[PDB]
DNA sequence: TGAAAAATCTAAAGCATCACC
DNA sequence: GGTGATGCTTTAGATTTTTT
């Protein structure tokens, strides 16, 4: 017997409209600690793992292991439904092949219990270690998915730059290019607006832009984001959702094999 | 041309006439013959001047064989004002001294002349001169200022129009002195003063063997590529002549000697050989050379060596020191041709893709060897064959020699017959036949015909670009309605399965009323059998009513379904002699008033609808003088490079009118936010019945003609069938020459009767009228629909043709009957039942009553008559009929169908067999074995199962691994050829995958293969690049058979990883997009049509569409709705009013 | 001669709206009790009851009763230039084929009126009954429009199931089941946005939610909606409009066949 | 070293997605009075002249008189790509073929450059002649903008006549016919209300809506549109931007010179 | 000899979302 | 809390090649 409250039921909406069209396929895993999710992506390039500990929800009950069989693209559709305001009280009985959620209306009158059937599918786990990276930026979550829109609208591709001076998110195109320069916000104290970069040396290297703005899409579940990049290495999007938990995104480099040389 | 240089071309070739075993008939003798070849030449006469003639060339029966020169002087007919002949005759005299020989007022009969039927004729000029290019000169000089002065409606503008210009000069010669190919004719000759006189001979038939060769070319080449005519060698020429081979062999490329060997593929079938072997190629080429002078052929035949084997061979002939022309004697012609002044070249390909009804895609060899020769010839693929040369010659002398003797006979078997029955009525030479399309041939017979009657030719119209049709909206297309083509229902329908029916007794009680008139007019109009001698007629009235009625009174049945094609043979020329359409009859009401026979009471009128559609901008007339008088101070880029400045007034007709419509077109898809708008109205228009007939008359005489010509087969057929059971060499021997005439004249007037309506419909055609193919395809949706009402009624239709209704009606329906006659040559009678039915309804809807013929034209005396020989003719009950479906709502697949003969062989089999482009070889060996393995079964899911098990076996292979079995023929099973014509360079505009491929190849051996053309281009497409669409993930399998640390270097450069290890074909390829080929296959095929039928999925690897899935959940639930019209009473009607 | 003038022009776009999806042609019928509206759809499955009496009109006027069939997909997309505040004017005339909308600026500007040509038709006109309905509930607009979209996307089969608590939604298909519960609000201060139920005999009866999404569209006519439903008979849906009139919609259920054993 | 600063960028995004569908490509001159545009579109019928004076803005410097060729689309995608509240400046080279963008935000936290490639063109600039108009009227561009999409909704050509009371916007078409009339007011102090006519010389001409349309897509560039026409000379749809420029637009005469019937 | 099956670009229309009175 | 307005998604329509 599994079962979960949230009192701002809205968070779980916004991860699911994150989520919907990144991953079609990922197999929920419940355990004592809490909510986590690991799974790769439909083009198999990126791999995101989700974390929503046990204090998230106000009453948590997890008396074993077990593991979900949810599609996203299918409970997405039913879990839109709710208000911005609602209460999500999802529920699974052990030997259940059907996991039912009862919604709560926010002054309580109406209960809106949606049941959605899983299919059991078995994907490797993978572990991928903590490491300290090199350079690791305080840019807002707005400025961020606004400068990822900006420049994918001109070229595929975007090279990431952490220089002295700050950071430089710059692409080129058949068509234009152009380079964007954030300077250090030292003279605002709210973290809200101003950005503080860790500054180890300056690295260069090309992520797949179109893909970065494909994810961008998760934006107002955090008011800021951090940017963790190291010399090859996947950079490390993370997102604070609300106040409790974290959204890991790592998205492989690509490396360019041209001719001439 | 110089005369100064075309004197020694005549010369030439008349030195190559000498050395090619004809003669030019001098000594004053008469001599039999046998016309062969056609060719416009110079021959000069006895007074010094120059004169274009004709080279009728002959053989003879015992070898012999000549040519005869007719000198006639060419001319054509102008039209002048009346009143004003004479004047212009003789300023034209007298201003063309040496070019103008001899004028005269001819009286010929104008066809467009109002009120031409009572005898009125337009009197013409004709004018005479010696030569082709003074025929040339005074064209160019007198046509485009007179057709600009016409059109905008010295003394040379008083004629207004002249006529056929554009005959040839040899169609004209064959049409003034009625001179076929393949006639026996008494040549006298009485010198060179005395014209030569030529006389047809018809007394005896029997055609003669001319000396026929046949070869083929087979080549290396560098690997994956077009084969050149500089890098690589001729090694193995194999040719026939007379069911005798001969092979030459070059030394240098081929390992060792080669032996005779005979080949036959089937005792039918001769292919003896004496093989020959050449140090050099050189010594080849002489070699084969002077056999063919010692030969010495006039008709030779290749396959596809038109743009394969003469320019590769006159290539190599220039470049080692040769010149083609002057040993042989073929060369380039402007036109891109072969032909000899005295060979006559064939090039079997065009003959299978013009009339040998094939499908397009198998228009290549071994193709027309599978279907028409029976056997399948030895085959393989060019890149194997430059390594195999190397070390065995025995299969590259194989492959060569089939080649070499399935071109052969493939033309002596059927070719050469069919050719030569079309020369006998068609006035042009042999290969003028074969070369160009069915819609000349048909201009050449209206012309002989229109000839005879003493009619003037009308012009090849002018296309009229932007033409406006009412208010304005100028228009991009011009048609008549399409073709009703469809498939009404989806599935299977077996002789032996239950199906379910749904009968109107209305219908049957309309079909029980009339049975006696039926049978009566089944009787009476199909066989042309008087019906009071027959005696069992109550009895059998007695069983169809019997049968009738116990079908009647239960009209709801499952019953074992019987399959009929209730088509009409021949249907557009039925249509066309029935209602009597001539493409100069049909006249409009403003000159139809001006005609005197117009009437009231008469009956030359005959109203007939058809459905125009018309697709045009949506600019108003306005806007079109807008955009003309703003184009008219603008600069132009010149049409040829570094020219100067180019306005609009100057410019011609087609650029100006491209550039126009291309200026309305960007005005319109941003203005008016709909580029194209399609239009259909009904258009009614008149057909005069009382006509000058020579088209139809044409038309009736061909389909006498052949009825007849059918007959004396059918009877020579079993003279040969007697013949061969009694065994005389010389009577078999004649019977079958008789035979085969037969058979070909019979095939070559049922190809021209099938051209006839496709004639006419083309553009530039002398007598074009859309209102034509308008008028006769509504005539036939007419008929077709009014049939498939019927067979709504009572029956099921399954698939909409144009000609052609396939349905399936109950068992005890009645079929076909046996009558007693009287008749001592007709004691036995059958009928079929639907076919007298069918007859019968177009008998009471069809027939023309207004069909007027001429009786004598001294009296004007028109007898009216009615004559419909519209028939639908039946086939018998076929096994099985599969329609299977398609994947969108709205849109049924268009011929696309199977249907099973009774013994389980295939009957026909349409629309999937036919390979149009480039395909998988994946879904061609699938289908085929679903269709041979679906026949086994006993109800609809038993038949469906099989096919689901023996498709099991594909999907299975595919969506699991290879497994256990050998992986040799993998790359085979998936790999998909293509090619393309011109050079990387110029397409590299767009992306595609073809050029793509051919960029990921030129990176591995290098850029040797984007400076040529045509190369490999297999599409082993990968998966790990995800994402990456598949236009990029085209790998070939070039890189799989080279170096090791090669192809490692390139599979981890070329799919951007690194990281991964495994480099195995069995891991390269996506299986997801080879399982959703071979899923919308089956999706196509099995499964969509199982679950229309009523049936659940027969298979449960392969997901339906949403749209049928959503079908089938609404379907199955067994809460299906409720209306309102029933669950409340219906108060009452009334109607808004003004 | 006809005339009519509404107070409020937002209440005739938004009838308009409401009955631009289901029928493409109506059939108005003018009298001087009222102005009255029976259509009837093509898939013959809804009808459409419209009352409009006189009453509420400015000025109404009616020689004698009138019958004209407009184009009514025409009528509402013409409609939709009027602003929601703009005094609408309607004129007619017995001698001619053509309806006229006057629009009237609210501080006496401008004006815009505008001609439509009218056209003949063949439709049926159905008389509807009048019985005693078992179950009869209000509901406030917005929260059953919530409830018919929410639904929608379940499946396609909605059950009105009346039980002891209040009343219950259902809607099963491929993604599972869900359900949706209402209780019964009594110690609330306005019943403008409360629920209220009475009851003679429970029942349960299945309806299609194209059609029901298709009248779902009529919210903005008012925040209140009373649905009614009794053995074998169609809802009645009466978005009743600040006294000028109200408007129903009549959606064919279908009795409940064997299924379960 | 073309060099043009203006402390607002929503003006500049504003006027150039004016002539997004309208002209796909044109030549940019560059003058010590500012930058034209002079350009015929892709149907040839229509006329734009955008003049931006120097002394508006804020910091100008111009070297030699410079023509571009920049296609439209290219940089009007670029610039309503980036931000808007921002500050733009121009950067250009003597000899190069090249125009350069600079965004600074006016918090001073980030900056954002763009530069992109043009084709070179040298089309004649039309020596267009001004005339003075039978008529004047000055109307918000608001109701403008919804009277022009009213009559490209309801049909295709719009009568235009200029009296006392007013001007009238008169549109036919396959479904019916209506016309818009607005009357002058003197009593509203301000003009975002308020329409005002200058009566010379009544005329009648029939435009088409498509142009209308195009043109009136470029609404948040002015609180005021004007417009002037003659018997024959084409419309004047003068724009005011700001304090700064002009925008206008020319259409030439619908002729139709239909039969007499 | 073409001309239409299939893929690919492209713009119109509906929908949830965003800030303001 | 509604409402004009807009980025996003969907979906029907325009375009383009080849078959040697
Ligand atoms: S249709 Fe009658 S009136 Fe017209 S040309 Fe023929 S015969 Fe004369």
């Amino acid at each position: 017997m599994f079962e979960a409250r949230l009192v701002q039921g809205s968070i779980l909406k916004k991860v699911l409209e994150a989520l919907k069209d990144l991953i079609n396929e990922a197999c929920w895993d419940i355990s004592s600690s809490g909510v986590n999710l690991q799974s790769m992506d439909s083009s198999h390039v990126s791999l995101v793992q989700l974390t929503l500990r046990s204090e998230g929800f106000d009453t948590y009950r997890c008396d074993r292991n077990l593991a979900m069989g949810v599609n996203l693209t299918s409970m997405s559709k039913i879990l839109k439904c709710a208000g911005n305001e609602d209460i999500i009280t999802l529920r699974a009985e052990d030997n259940a092949d059907t996991l039912a959620l009862v919604f709560e209306a926010p002054n309580q009158e109406k209960v809106s219990d949606y049941e959605m059937k899983l299919m059991d599918l078995d994907v490797e786990q993978l572990g991928i270690p903590e490491q300290e990276y090199s350079c690791v930026v305080k840019m807002p979550s707005g400025e961020f998915a606004r400068i990822c829109r900006d420049l994918s609208h001109i070229g595929d591709a975007v090279v990431i730059s952490c220089a002295k001076d700050g950071v430089k998110f710059s692409a080129s195109g058949e068509l234009g290019n152009g380079n964007i320069k954030l300077s250090q916000t030292s003279n605002v104290d709210k973290e809200e607006e101003a950005v503080t970069i860790e500054m180890n040396e300056p690295v260069q290297l090309t992520f797949a832009l179109r893909y970065l703005n494909f994810f961008t899409k998760a934006t107002p579940l955090s008011s800021t984001v951090t940017l963790s990049m190291s010399a090859d290495v996947p950079l490390v999007v993370e997102y604070k959702i609300a106040d409790m938990g974290h959204l890991k995104y790592y998205l492989a480099p690509k490396i360019e094999d041209e001719e001439g040389s | 041309v110089s005369a100064l240089k075309r004197l020694e071309r005549s010369q030439w070739t008349d030195k190559m006439d000498l050395r090619f075993g004809f003669e030019r008939l001098k000594e004053p003798g008469e001599k039999t013959g046998w016309l062969i070849n056609m060719h416009p030449t110079e021959i000069l006469d006895e007074d010094k001047r120059l004169g274009s003639a004709v080279d009728y060339y002959f053989i003879q029966d015992d070898g012999s064989r000549f040519k005869v020169a007719l000198p006639y002087k060419p001319y054509f007919y102008i039209a002048t004002r009346k009143g004003c002949e004479r004047e212009v005759s003789s300023f034209l005299s007298k201003k063309f001294q040496g070019k103008i020989a001899k004028v005269e007022t001819v009286p010929k009969e104008d066809l467009d002349l109002p009120n031409h039927l009572v005898g009125l004729k337009r009197n013409y000029i004709r004018l005479s001169f010696h030569t082709v290019e003074d025929l040339v000169k005074v064209r160019k000089e007198i046509s485009p200022a007179v057709k600009k002065n016409r059109e905008q409606d010295d003394q040379l503008d008083n004629i207004v129009d002249m006529r056929e210009y554009d005959v040839p000069y040899h169609i004209r010669l064959s049409i003034d002195l009625k001179i076929h190919v393949a006639h026996w004719y008494n040549v006298r000759y009485r010198g060179n003063a005395f014209p030569v006189e030529i006389t047809r001979r018809d007394d005896l038939v029997e055609r003669p063997d001319p000396v026929v060769l046949a070869f083929a070319i087979a080549t290396t080449k560098l690997p994956l590529k077009f084969p050149d005519a500089e890098t690589d060698q001729i090694m193995m020429i194999s040719y026939m002549i007379d069911g005798q081979g001969y092979l030459i062999t070059n030394r240098e490329i081929v390992s060792e000697d080669i032996e005779d060997f005979e080949f036959t593929p089937k005792p039918e079938y001769e292919g003896p050989f004496c093989v020959f072997n050449e140090p050099d190629e050189a010594h080849l080429i002489q070699r084969w050379f002077e056999h063919v002078q010692e030969t010495k052929p006039t008709i030779m035949v290749t396959y596809n060596g038109d743009f394969f084997d003469w320019p590769f061979v006159e290539a190599r002939a220039a470049v080692h020191g040769l010149s083609m022309q002057q040993e042989i004697g073929f060369q380039k012609d402007s036109q891109g041709e072969y032909k000899a002044p005295q060979c006559i070249h064939m090039d079997c390909l065009r003959w299978v893709k013009r009339d040998s009804y094939l499908p397009v895609g198998s228009h290549n060899l071994k193709a027309a060897a599978k279907a028409k020769l029976g056997y399948d010839p030895v085959e393989l693929d060019p890149e194997d064959m430059c390594r195999m040369a190397t070390e065995q010659p025995q299969t590259l002398a194989t492959y060569s020699v089939s080649d070499a003797v399935a071109t052969y006979y493939l033309y002596m078997k059927y070719v050469h017959p069919f050719i030569f029955a079309l020369c006998t009525i068609i006035p042009m030479e042999p290969d003028e036949v074969l070369r160009k399309g069915s819609g000349t041939l048909c201009e050449a017979l209206l012309m002989v015909q229109a000839f005879h009657a003493n009619i003037i030719f009308p012009n090849k119209q002018e296309q009229e670009f932007n033409k406006l049709t009412d208010d304005g909206h100028v228009l991009d297309s011009e048609t008549y309605v399409g073709g009703h083509v469809e498939a009404l229902e989806s599935g299977v329908f077996r002789s032996d399965i239950p199906c379910r029916f749904r009968m109107n007794p209305a219908a049957f009680d309309f079909l029980l009323q009339r049975v006696e008139k039926t049978l009566r007019h089944a009787l009476e109009e199909e066989e042309k059998v008087p019906v009071e001698q027959v005696t069992n007629f109550e009895e059998v009235c007695d069983e169809i009513k019997s049968k009738l009625a116990s079908l009647k009174d239960v009209p709801s049945r499952i019953e074992c379904p019987l399959i009929y094609h209730l088509d009409v043979g021949a249907m557009y020329p039925n249509i066309i002699l029935t209602n009597r359409l001539q493409p100069s009859a049909m006249v409009d009401e403003a000159t139809c008033a001006a005609c005197d026979f117009n009437k009231p009471g008469a009956n030359c009128q005959r109203k007939m609808a058809w459905q125009w559609r018309g697709e045009f901008m949506p600019a108003s007339r306005s806007e079109y003088h807008r955009i003309q008088h703003q184009l008219e101070s603008e600069k132009f880029p010149p049409l040829f490079p570094e020219g100067p400045a180019r306005a609009f007034h100057e410019l011609s007709r087609e650029e100006q009118a491209k550039y126009e419509k291309r200026r309305l077109a960007d005005y319109c898809r941003k203005a008016y936010k709909k580029i194209h708008i399609t239009k259909v109205e009904e258009r009614l228009t008149t057909i005069c019945q009382r006509e000058n007939s020579f088209y139809v008359d044409t038309v009736r005489a061909f389909r006498d003609r052949r009825y007849e010509f059918k007959g004396l087969h059918k009877v020579w057929k079993k003279k040969l069938s007697a013949a061969v059971e009694v065994g005389d060499a010389a009577e078999v021997k004649r019977c079958k020459n008789m035979e085969v005439l037969y058979d070909s004249l019979q095939l070559a007037h049922k190809c021209i009767l099938n051209s006839f309506y496709g004639y006419v419909m083309r553009k530039g055609a002398r007598w074009y009228s859309m209102e034509m193919a308008g008028i006769v395809c509504f005539t036939g949706a007419n008929i077709i629909t009014q049939a498939r009402e019927l067979i709504e009624q009572i029956g099921r239709p399954l698939e909409l043709d144009t000609d052609g209704i396939w349905c399936v009606l109950p068992n005890s329906f009645p079929e076909n009957f046996v009558f007693k006659t009287t008749n001592v040559k007709k004691p036995k009678v059958t009928i079929s039942y639907p076919g007298a039915m069918l007859n019968i309804m177009v008998k009471e809807g069809f027939t023309n009553d207004q069909y007027q013929e001429l009786a004598e034209p001294s009296s004007l005396t028109y007898v009216t008559r009615s004559e419909n020989s519209i028939f639908f003719e039946v086939d018998g009950p076929y096994l099985a009929m599969i329609l299977p479906a398609s994947k969108e709502e709205g849109k049924k697949l268009k011929k696309r169908y199977a249907v099973f003969n009774e013994d389980g062989s295939l009957a026909e089999l349409k629309g999937f067999e036919v390979k149009r482009r480039g395909e998988l070889q994946l879904i061609k060996i699938f289908q085929s074995s679903v269709f041979e393995a679906f026949l086994k079964g006993s109800t609809l899911e038993e038949v469906y199962g099989s096919v689901a098990k023996v498709a099991d076996y594909w999907l299975d292979v595919l969506y699991s691994k290879a497994a256990n079995m050998p992986d040799s023929e993998l790359f085979e099973l998936i790999s998909e050829n293509r090619s393309m014509s011109r050079k990387l360079e110029d397409y590299g505009e767009q992306k595609s995958t073809s050029i793509s491929t051919a960029k990921r190849l030129a990176e591995f051996l290098g850029d040797q293969m984007v400076k040529d053309a045509g190369l490999s281009c297999r599409y082993i497409i990968s998966r790990k690049p995800e994402g990456s669409p598949v236009t990029e993930r085209a790998i070939p399998l070039a890189i799989f058979q080279a170096e090791p640390t090669v192809r490692k270097h390139f599979l981890r450069k070329w799919l951007k990883s690194s990281s991964l290890q495994d480099f195995d074909i069995r891991a390269i390829l996506d299986w997801d997009y080879y399982i959703e080929r071979l899923g919308s296959a089956i999706q196509k095929i099995i499964t969509i049509p199982a679950a229309l039928q009523q049936v659940k999925n027969p298979v449960p690897r392969v997901k339906h569409p949403d749209w049928l899935h959503k079908k089938l959940l609404e379907k199955n639930d067994v809460y299906k709705q409720k209306k309102i019209s029933e669950l409340f009473t219906l108060e009452g009607r009334r109607q808004v009013t003004m």
